[PDB]
């Protein structure tokens, strides 16, 4: 940042929110709300910002982690898409079988995905029967 | 050019099987008169004793070659394996894996499935 | 030792031998894996493909286990010893389960009354409770219920409880045990252990901790081994006079000892355990040891009932003792003397 | 006393104690392979004396 | 050096020697390979031995001479080191 | 019969105490050995240095981390040339047979507090070269692995997700209150 923008930046947002802002982005941004994810993260943007800057992200949970942003939200951060899941009308398609809950990267916890064989086993030994002498 | 390294021999065919002969026997001399040097270099903890040891016991299975240039592409691998070794290329886990520290009969074998 | 194996409970193992990748079919839980002695049994089992429960406390310091084993073969569980249910949930799919849980020292929420007693009252209890094959729990060496070393009579009224729950318990009692990260010969070539209450004249019968992981792996082949009382212990009996003597010849340091009239040092030695956190080979008991002998129970099996023959200390001195030896005398041979 | 032998004192302290810590609150592990001279991961001859 | 110092040795170690057929046909002029029993390999361990024990090198064009004790003798008097 | 007296009595009351995962702070020793601990994780994640050591392609995307778009530097990331001023080894290439015994050597004269990233592939499981007779089929037989990042290569940013990784577990370490259950 830079002394202009800083002070423009901390008269738009407010004390308070600067110095939220030093303590997760570290950096001093404003910009316009354009939605927000199932899992409370927020979504800003401002074309009037350095490049690949313009499209940022307020986490919801304090441990932020970068696996936390929903799908659809995830190419628009990404600048593979330009429509926001807001507008977008993909995000629309019913499927009963889909997620309804957030599911995060669950490793480093209990939750973490564990492999294995989905198939039965490929020769089956015979049950004995001893038949009476 | 660029330099041979310091044990590097150049390759060379045998003249007659006098020339192996004697080759042969000064790949098996400076073999083992290394074997206190091979100890300390690699910090081996058995005694030189079984490092001569092993190194015969290599000579020996090549004991019955009656062929010119099955000998000549024998004495290249000692000179590589020779010159690899002094020179501490290898490492200590190189020449442990060198030294080994089947079923010795059919029902032994049978018994504890194929050996 | 076979291509099957046949349990206690009576399943069959049909087993395939060589490497990492391969089937040794049986499923073992190896309580206080990562200490000294447990790493040695891990690799042993995993390495030949078997499924091994590693209950752990600190994350860290279990990390070198892994590597022993292919994937999903060394399965770490976090567990306490006062947490049974951690301890029936690590001991319930197994076949065999190793008690390795010791400590030389009280800590401020374990005596070792509590740690050896109703650690393996727990352990053994769950090993009851689920009906596993074997249970190899490793004792010490002068284990004795009417002993009055702390070490000696508590890991010596484990083992007779152990049996009263579980009585086809193999119960091993090692002696003092030699090997890379020991905290015999490791000790004897540091600097901190200045302070000594005899004159380092207590005998026993050192045994490599490589042979002793090879002892336990070959416990649950060997299932006639179930039900019996193993002493392993090594070849020679020496004194800790000879041992240190050893390894001076082999640092070339001529190591040295302050000693202390008994009265005096275990007074001090149960204050320095009681005021440091670490592990500072110092404790009214370890002193109590230190004025102790080692004695070979008899109508115990040994080494050569697993078909063993030790090796002696004097020819580990070089391997274990050379990253002590100073820079001037490191390029020398083994002292072989 | 004067300036100067004190500033000799704290340095030192500085010295002892910013060492002390170090010898006391953190792990030491020694063994074979973490206390080999570097050679960029291979062993080679030790001929520096 | 002595001549009887410089063949002692020769017997001790030559008796030393794990497998020669038997140590009473060591003598003063005995032959590695028709008296002691000594294969190619052998003699070359034999000549290697003796180096060590009287702390000198053997090179390879008289190494091969030494196919006789006499031969051991006369080269350890030959060579300047002990 | 018991093999002790109080046998079949001390049974009935015992304590069951709570898993380390399972705990909170309770009292003013639990609340003095968290701040240690937290002043301790802080300090180990604000300054992360791995070893510029690095095998193969994924080193370039590893040292894309240090130039200008990502800036490793502003979380306190910079790599340090010697083994002995490194708390991190981030596996980033193919291990070869001729190689491990350089990358263990390396990795054993990196002290403790150590960690090890095995980034891409081929350190994860031998990758395109699985099949070949001079590869190691994953850096994990030879070291232990905290965080393994997927990829081939792995992205900038996707190696950035595994540091973030680790210096969570690092977080969530407990050093003071490990040695206050013992
Ligand atoms: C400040 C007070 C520091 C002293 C507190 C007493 C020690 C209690 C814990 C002892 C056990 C530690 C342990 O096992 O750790 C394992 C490890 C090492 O244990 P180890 O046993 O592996 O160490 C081996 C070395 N010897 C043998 C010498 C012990 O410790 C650590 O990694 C960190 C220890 C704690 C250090 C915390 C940061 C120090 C700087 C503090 C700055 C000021 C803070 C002020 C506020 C404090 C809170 C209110
Ligand atoms: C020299 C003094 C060093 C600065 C003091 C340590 C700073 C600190 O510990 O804050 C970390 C902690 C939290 O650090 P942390 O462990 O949660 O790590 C932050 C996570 N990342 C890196 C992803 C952002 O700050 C606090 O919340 C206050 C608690 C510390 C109490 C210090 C009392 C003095
Ligand atoms: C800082 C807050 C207070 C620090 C913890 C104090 C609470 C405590 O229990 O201190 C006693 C501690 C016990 O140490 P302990 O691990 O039980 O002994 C075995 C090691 N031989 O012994 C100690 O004094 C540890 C040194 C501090
Ligand atoms: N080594 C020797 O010289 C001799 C050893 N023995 C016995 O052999 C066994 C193995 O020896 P060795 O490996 O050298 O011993 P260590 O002390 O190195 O290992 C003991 C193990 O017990 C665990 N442990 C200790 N106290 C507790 C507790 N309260 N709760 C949970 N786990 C605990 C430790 O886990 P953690 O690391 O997490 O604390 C560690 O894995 C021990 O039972 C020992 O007493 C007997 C005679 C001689
Ligand atoms: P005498 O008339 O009995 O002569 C004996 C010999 C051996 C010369 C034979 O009569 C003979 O001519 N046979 C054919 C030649 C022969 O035996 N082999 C060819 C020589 S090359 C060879 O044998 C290489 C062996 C392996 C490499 C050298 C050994 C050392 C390996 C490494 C040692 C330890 C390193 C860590
Ligand atoms: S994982 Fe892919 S990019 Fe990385 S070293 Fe292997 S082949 Fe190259």
């Amino acid at each position: 940042s830079y002394p202009t923008r800083t002070l423009a930046n901390l008269r738009k947002i407010g004390l308070k929110e600067y110095f939220r802002q030093l303590l997760y982005i570290g950096d001093t941004k404003y910009g316009e709300l354009v939605g927000v994810d199932k899992f409370g993260n927020k979504f800003y943007e401002n074309k009037e910002e350095l490049p690949l800057r313009t499209r940022w992200v307020d986490y919801a949970k304090h441990d932020y982690d970068a696996a936390h942003i929903e799908p659809m939200w995830h190419a628009w951060i990404s600048y593979q898409v330009d429509t926001p899941p807001t507008r977008e009308p993909l995000t629309q398609i019913e499927r009963p079988w889909a997620p309804k809950e957030h599911v995060p990267n669950r490793s480093f916890t209990r939750g973490a995905y564990k492999p294995y064989n989905t198939t039965q086993p490929k020769i089956q030994s015979w049950e004995p029967k001893a038949a009476p002498r | 050019a660029v330099q041979p390294t310091k044990f590097a021999v150049t390759v060379r065919q045998s003249r007659n099987w006098a020339d192996a002969k004697q080759r042969v026997i000064a790949a098996y001399r400076a073999w083992i008169r290394a074997a206190p040097e091979i100890q300390t270099m690699y910090s081996i903890p058995f005694p030189v004793s079984h490092i001569r040891t092993r190194i015969r016991q290599e000579f020996e299975r090549h004991r019955y070659v009656n062929k010119l240039n099955v000998v000549d592409v024998l004495l290249q691998q000692s000179n590589a394996d020779f010159q690899e070794t002094m020179n501490f290329w290898r490492q200590q886990s190189h020449v442990m894996a060198f030294f080994k520290e089947l079923p010795s009969n059919f029902i032994t074998g049978f018994l504890e499935g194929r050996n | 030792i076979s291509d099957i194996h046949i349990t206690r409970t009576g399943k069959p193992l049909i087993r395939i031998q060589g490497g990492r990748s391969s089937l040794g079919e049986h499923t073992a839980t190896v309580f206080g894996a990562t200490g000294q002695l447990g790493r040695y049994i891990v690799n042993r089992l995993a390495r030949q493909g078997c499924t091994v429960i590693v209950p752990y406390r600190e994350e860290m310091a279990k990390r070198h286990l892994k590597v022993s084993g292919d994937l999903g073969r060394v399965i770490f569980m976090e567990f306490d010893l006062r947490n049974t249910q951690s301890i029936e949930e690590s001991v319930r799919h197994s076949d065999v389960v190793y008690n390795l849980i010791g400590r030389d020292y009280p800590t401020k929420n374990f005596s070792l009354a509590d740690v050896h007693i109703e650690g393996t009252e727990r352990i053994v209890e769950a090993v009851a409770k689920y009906d596993v094959d074997r249970f190899i729990q490793v004792s010490t060496y002068n284990a004795n219920p009417d002993s009055t070393c702390e070490f000696f009579r508590t890991k010596g009224i484990a083992e007779k409880v152990a049996r009263h729950v579980f009585p086809e318990t193999t119960i091993v009692r090692p002696a003092p045990m030699f090997g890379f990260e020991d905290r015999l010969l490791l000790k004897l070539a540091s600097v901190t252990n200045l302070f000594t209450s005899n004159h380092m004249r207590e005998k026993f019968w050192p045994v490599h901790v490589n042979e002793v992981g090879e002892a336990l792996e070959r416990m649950l082949y060997d299932d006639s081994t179930a039900g019996q009382t193993f002493e392993l212990y090594g070849p020679r009996q020496y004194s800790m006079a000879q041992i240190a003597e050893l390894v001076d010849r082999e640092i070339y340091k001529k190591r040295r000892h302050i000693n202390l009239p008994k009265p005096i040092l275990q007074p001090l030695a149960e204050l320095i355990n009681r005021v440091l956190w670490w592990d500072t080979g110092l404790s009214r008991d370890q002193v109590e040891r230190e004025f102790h002998d080692q004695v070979i129970d008899p109508t115990a099996k040994t080494f050569k009932d697993l078909g063993m023959e030790p090796t002696d200390i004097s020819k580990w001195t070089y391997h274990y003792l050379l990253p002590y030896r100073p820079s001037t005398y490191y390029d020398l041979p083994p002292s072989t003397e | 006393m004067s300036a100067m032998s004190i500033y000799i004192i704290f340095v030192s302290i500085i010295a002892i104690l910013f060492l002390a810590i170090d010898l006391i609150f953190a792990p030491h592990n020694p063994y074979k392979e973490k206390l080999s001279a570097f050679e960029c991961g291979f062993h080679s001859f030790s001929q520096s004396r | 050096l002595q001549k009887v110092e410089v063949y002692e040795r020769i017997k001790s170690l030559l008796a030393g020697f794990d497998k020669v057929n038997d140590p009473n046909n060591i003598t003063e002029t005995a032959h590695f390979a028709n008296d002691l029993g000594l294969d190619s390999l052998d003699t070359v361990e034999v000549v290697m031995a003796i180096e060590e024990e009287f702390s000198i090198e053997i090179p390879d064009k008289d190494a091969d001479q030494i196919h006789s004790v006499d031969k051991a003798i006369e080269y350890i008097l030959r060579q300047p080191d002990a | 019969v018991e093999p002790y007296p109080g046998y079949e009595l001390r049974k009935s009351l015992r304590k069951e105490v709570p898993l380390p995962s399972q705990e909170g702070t309770k009292g003013l020793v639990q609340y003095a050995l968290t701040t240690l601990d937290i002043i301790t994780n802080w300090a180990r994640q604000g300054s992360f240095w791995p070893m510029t050591f690095g095998l193969a392609c994924c080193a370039v995307e590893m040292m894309h981390l240090s130039t200008p778009r990502y800036d490793q530097d502003r979380l306190g990331i910079i790599f340090r040339a010697s083994p002995r001023q490194s708390d991190v080894m981030i596996v980033a290439g193919t291990l070869t047979n001729k190689m491990a015994p350089a990358l263990r050597q390396v990795y054993d004269q990196m002290p403790d507090p150590r960690w090890v990233i095995s980034m891409g592939s081929c350190a994860n499981g031998g990758g395109y070269y699985h099949y070949s007779y001079s590869v190691v089929r994953g850096c994990d037989r030879i070291v232990p692995v905290d965080v393994y990042v997927p990829g081939c290569p792995p992205t900038s940013e996707a190696l950035m997700y595994g540091i973030f990784q680790l210096q969570r577990k690092m977080r969530n370490t407990k050093i003071t209150r490990m040695w206050y259950r013992k």
